[PDB]
Order: C-alpha cells, then structure tokens, then sequence
C-alpha cells in the first residue's frame, strides 16, 4: 500500500511531467514492442505494430490517460480503476504479467526524460504506485 | 546441467504411465478457470463463462489431449527440444498469437494435476525433473516470437 | 482481493486440511529447497539444509503456523500479519519473489495430499489468498 | 539468436563511453533504496537506514564501481559468458549467499541510471541490446547455484 509520502511523491511528480503524458505513452509502448516482442500478440488486429506508428502513438495516449486517472484516484485505485479492470479481464484477456513489463518501460522513459526529477526517492514511490495500478487492473480477472 | 540419467529415467517413467485421457482435459480445464486470460483463444468452443461449463466442455477436453500429446515429441528428442519445437513455436506466434506466458501457466496446471494423480509418488525429485522438462519445452515454444 | 466466495472457499478447505499443517509444511519446504536450490541462500545458518532435516521439519511447522494465522485474519491480512512483515523486511530481508516460489510448492503438496478436496474452484481461491499473504508479508519492506 | 553485429556494436559503444565513477554508485545506491532487501549483504558498510545515508555511503559507492567493472569481462568475451562467470557465480552462491533474484533487481537499476545518463541516445534499440547483454550475465551468475 501507498503511504502518505508515496501519494505526495507521485502527485508532485505527475504535477511536473503530466504535460508530456502523450510523449511518454508513445515512447514506453514503442520500447515494450521492441524489447519484449511477445507482447505484440495483443496487437495482432493492427497492421502497424511498429515503433511510433499511428496506432502506437494513439494507444500510447490512451494508456497514459489511464495513469492520469490512477493518479487522481490514488486513494482507492481498486474502485477508481474498476471499469478499466473489466475491459482488460473480459474483453482483452491481457495476462497481468505484461503490466509489469509495461511499468518497467514507463520508468525507463521518465528516466530518460526527467533525469533530475526521477530521484531514487521518487523511484521507490512510483514503483509502489505502478505495482498498485497493476494490482487494481487485475482485480476483476478472477 | 542438461540431462542426468536419473532425469532421463523419471521423464521416461512419467510418460510411459501418462493417462492422456484423464490428465489432458483436467490440466486445460484447470488452466481456463485459474488463469481466465487463457480463454482468449477458445472463441467458438461454446460457453466458458462458468467453472462447470468449462469442466464439461468436450472441445476443451479434446484440445487438452491435443496439447498434452504435444509433449511426446520432446520426450522422444530430449537432446534436441529447441529444434523439434521451432515449428510449433512459429505457429503459436504468427497464426494463434498466443502470449507465451500462458505456456508457463499451463505447465503449472499440468504439474498440479499430475501431482494429484501420482500422490506420494510425486516426490520432490520427480517434481524437479518434470518441471525442468516443462521449462525446457516452454523455452522452445517461445523462441520463434519476434 | 478476496471475495466472500474466496473467503468461504479458503475457510472450508482449511477446516479440512488444517490438521495436517505440519506435514504440508515439511513437504512444501523440502520441495522448495530441492526444486529451487537458490532459496537455500536463506538457510546458510543451518548445517542441514536437506529435505526433512529436523531444521526443515521444524521450520515447516512455523511457516504453516503463519498460514493458520492468515486464515483466521483473512478479513485484514495487512494488519493481521504486520509483525511477520517486519521480521521478514528488517531481520530476514527475504526477496518477496521467494513467496511465489513457496506458494507454488504449497499448492503441489495440497494437491498430492488432498486431490478430491483441491478442485479447480478451491484452487482459484487458495491461489488468490496465498498471493494475498505474499502481499501482506511484503507490506513493511519499503 | 545470439549476437548480431549491431548488438556487438551497441554493447562495445556503450561500454567505451561508460563513466564507472558516476553510474557505479548511482546504480547500487538506487538499488538499496528501491529494493531494500538487497541491503542484506552490506552490514559493515556503515548506516544505510535512510536514503541520504545510503547515497552518501562511500563503501556503497566503491562497491558500485566494483560490480559495474564486473561486466567488463563479459564484454571482452561476448561468446563465452557462462564459462567466464562460473567463478563469480561460485563466489556469490557459496561464500556470499546472495539471492540471485537480486542480480536481476540491480540490472534494472543499471538500466534506469544509464538511461538517465544517455537520455535520448538510449533508444529502444539500445535498450534491447543492453538488456539482452545483462540478462545473459545474470543467467551466468545464477548458474553455479546448486
Ligand atoms: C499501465 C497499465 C495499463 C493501462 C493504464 C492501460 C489502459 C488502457 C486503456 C485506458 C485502454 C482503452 C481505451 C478504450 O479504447 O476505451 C486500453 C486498451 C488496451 N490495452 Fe491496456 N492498459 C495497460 C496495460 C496494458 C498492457 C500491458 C497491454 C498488453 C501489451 C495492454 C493491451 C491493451 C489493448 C490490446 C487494448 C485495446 C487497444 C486497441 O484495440 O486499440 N494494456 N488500455
Ligand atoms: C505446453 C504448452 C503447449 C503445447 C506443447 C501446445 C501444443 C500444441 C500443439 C501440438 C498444437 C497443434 C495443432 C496443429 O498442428 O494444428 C496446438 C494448437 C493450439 N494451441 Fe497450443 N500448446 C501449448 C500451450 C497452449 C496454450 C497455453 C494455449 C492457450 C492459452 C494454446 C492454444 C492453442 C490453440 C488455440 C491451438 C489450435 C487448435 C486448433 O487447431 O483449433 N496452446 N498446441
Ligand atoms: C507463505 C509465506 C511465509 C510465511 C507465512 C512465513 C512465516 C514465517 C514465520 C512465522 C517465521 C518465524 C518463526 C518464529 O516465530 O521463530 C519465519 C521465519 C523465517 N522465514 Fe518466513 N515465511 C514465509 C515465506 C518465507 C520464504 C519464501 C523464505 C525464504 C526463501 C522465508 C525465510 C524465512 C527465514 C530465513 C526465517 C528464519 C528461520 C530460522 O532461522 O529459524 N520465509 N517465516
Ligand atoms: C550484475 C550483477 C553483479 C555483478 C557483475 C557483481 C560483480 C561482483 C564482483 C566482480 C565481485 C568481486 C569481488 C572479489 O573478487 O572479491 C563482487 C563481490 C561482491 N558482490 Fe557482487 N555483483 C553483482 C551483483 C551483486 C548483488 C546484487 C549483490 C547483493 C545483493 C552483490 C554482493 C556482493 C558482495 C557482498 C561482494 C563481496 C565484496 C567484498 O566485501 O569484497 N553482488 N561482485
């Protein structure tokens, strides 16, 4: 669980980077696709599962929008992300193992973009937070 | 370490006594319930929205025997598993689009069901060699993912 | 999170297997040290890290005692297992990846021992619960 | 796949521009904060009970440079990583008692810090080849664990 310190740390960081969420989302999805090619199995319905393709840029921004939601709903992620969890559970059937792959890609991106803001202290709290999102997202699966 | 004779023996013993008709469906149907994400590739198998429907589904039962038998080729070619499976690997990747993490989930189900079948005979040493064998096959099933 | 159905399921199972806790404990740990020899890093203080050693036997019943505790605090694992969490976090410093490892061995053991009782349905709930236990033990780490 | 010329080039490049004095300490120190169970092996290093103490620890800093130079041998022996590391593997398993899962957590921190250092140049392409390389060393470090 996220302590008060964690929640303040995420909010503060998000406050700072939130403006580039779309760039972050494109970057992280492009790395996921190239560094962990097995995740491509979920995008077989697109013809362009290539780094920074139109489809990837678009999705990039929808995923980072869900993170923006999670930040605003950080006091009760389970409830906050309930609808996103059923969409993943029953329509997409995404293996929760992938959330961890994506989270790691997100941290690498933030790290290359905001080197000065991504302190070790921010890292621990964002890591706890993204694990928290992963758990929330997995709620309705079984 | 690759294969010790002991490992060879155990694998050989387990498969010469495998009751595919029991194990198959049970492993797959357990997998579909415990890791519901796996149902992504069974569109058309009929209703899989509840435990009971899954245990009774004949298509599930049949596909489970199909998958279990898919291990035979590994058993027969223990020193060439990667080469042997390359084809199945490409299939799951480009035609089925199966997330290779599911390979691992199913193996765990296989191990639990086999464990319930051999009881006490499923010693720590048997569990070891069996898991080692499944882990080699799962590795091979995911190498042609690009 | 555990539903009521999960809770009834674990409670009913435990009602049935709880008497053989010490055996399960020894079995499980013995499998964990054989099949996953890297977990031996934690028991280097013992001279007899071998399946069924008096050390394994004894420890197996201490661990299963913590599982008996969790079943009874099943409505609030976080608070119920706090003290266990501190011990693991500060004193043992056990990488929580290891929790998943043992959990898997516990399922194998229950399976070998109580095949009729370990149905697919009991399996989903006990798996959700052990995951539950793993997260509660990880609570005080960071 | 094992090594493509491109991967060989990317690895050689990164290492010839590596600032060990910088990344070294940063990676380890970041690991001790983010995955605190890794502090298990550093009693003697001084106090590590808070983030600032850790960052500022000189023992931590020096061991960070030690461990990062530790990949130099893999770089100069790209086709023989398992043989090269066997020794270090024995060391970590029998004298240090280090949980191998920790090898993987330090790698992620090395990746995260080098990423903050290279910024934009730390492309998806680089990331892939650097992770690949690290995963092969981690595999080699855990191989003598009986
Ligand atoms: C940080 C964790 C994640 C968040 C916040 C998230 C969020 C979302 C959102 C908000 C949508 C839907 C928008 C809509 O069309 O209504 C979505 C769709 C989707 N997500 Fe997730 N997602 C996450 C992780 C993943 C992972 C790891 C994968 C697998 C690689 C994945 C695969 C998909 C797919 C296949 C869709 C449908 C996209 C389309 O058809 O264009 N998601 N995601
Ligand atoms: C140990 C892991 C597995 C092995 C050895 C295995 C083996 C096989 C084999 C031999 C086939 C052959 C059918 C043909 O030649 O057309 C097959 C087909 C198939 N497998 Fe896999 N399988 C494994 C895991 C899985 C999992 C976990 C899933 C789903 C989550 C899956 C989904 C499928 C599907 C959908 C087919 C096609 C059946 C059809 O033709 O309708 N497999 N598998
Ligand atoms: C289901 C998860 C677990 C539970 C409920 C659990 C519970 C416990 C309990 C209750 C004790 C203390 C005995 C006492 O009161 O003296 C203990 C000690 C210990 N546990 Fe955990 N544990 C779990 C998982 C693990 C794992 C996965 C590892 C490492 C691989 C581990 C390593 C240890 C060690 C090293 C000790 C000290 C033992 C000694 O020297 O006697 N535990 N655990
Ligand atoms: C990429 C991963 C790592 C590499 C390449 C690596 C490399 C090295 C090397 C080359 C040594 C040589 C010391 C000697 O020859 O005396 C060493 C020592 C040591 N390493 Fe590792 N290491 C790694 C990860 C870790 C981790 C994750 C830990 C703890 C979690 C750890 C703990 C230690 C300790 C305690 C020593 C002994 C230092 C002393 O007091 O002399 N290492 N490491």
């Amino acid at each position: 669980s996220l302590s008060d310190k964690d929640k303040a740390a995420v909010r503060a960081l998000w406050s700072k980077i939130g403006k580039s969420a779309d760039a972050i989302g494109n970057d992280a999805l492009s790395r996921m696709i190239v560094v962990y090619p097995q995740t491509k199995t979920y995008f077989s319905h697109w013809p362009d599962v290539t780094p920074g393709s139109p489809h990837i840029k678009a999705h990039g921004k929808k995923v980072m929008g869900g993170i923006a939601l999670a930040v605003s709903k950080i006091d009760d992620l389970k409830t906050g992300l309930m609808e996103l969890s059923e969409q993943h559970a029953y329509k997409l059937r995404v293996d929760p193992a992938n959330f961890k792959i994506l989270n790691h890609c997100i941290l690498v991106v933030i790290s290359t973009m905001f080197p000065k803001e991504f302190t070790p202290e921010a890292h621990v709290s964002l890591d706890k937070f993204l694990s928290g999102v992963a758990l929330a997202l997995a709620e309705r699966y079984r | 370490v690759e294969w010790t004779d002991k490992e060879r023996s155990i694998i050989s013993d387990i498969f010469s006594h495998m009751d595919y008709d029991d194990i198959g469906p049970k492993a797959l149907s357990r997998c579909l319930i415990v890791y519901p994400w796996t149902q992504r590739h069974f569109s058309g198998f009929g209703n899989l929205y509840n435990a009971e429907a899954i245990i009774g589904n004949a298509n599930v039962a049949a596909h489970g025997i199909k998958v279990l038998h898919g291990l035979d080729r590994g058993v027969k070619n223990m020193d060439n598993i990667a080469a042997t499976y390359a084809d199945l690997s490409t299939l799951h990747s480009e035609k089925l689009h199966v997330d290779p993490d599911n390979f691992k989930l199913l193996s765990d189900c296989i191990t639990i069901v086999l464990a319930a079948k051999m009881g006490h005979a499923f010693t720590a040493e048997t569990q070891g060699a069996f898991q080692k064998f499944l882990a080699v096959v799962v590795s091979a099933l995911g190498k042609q993912y690009h």
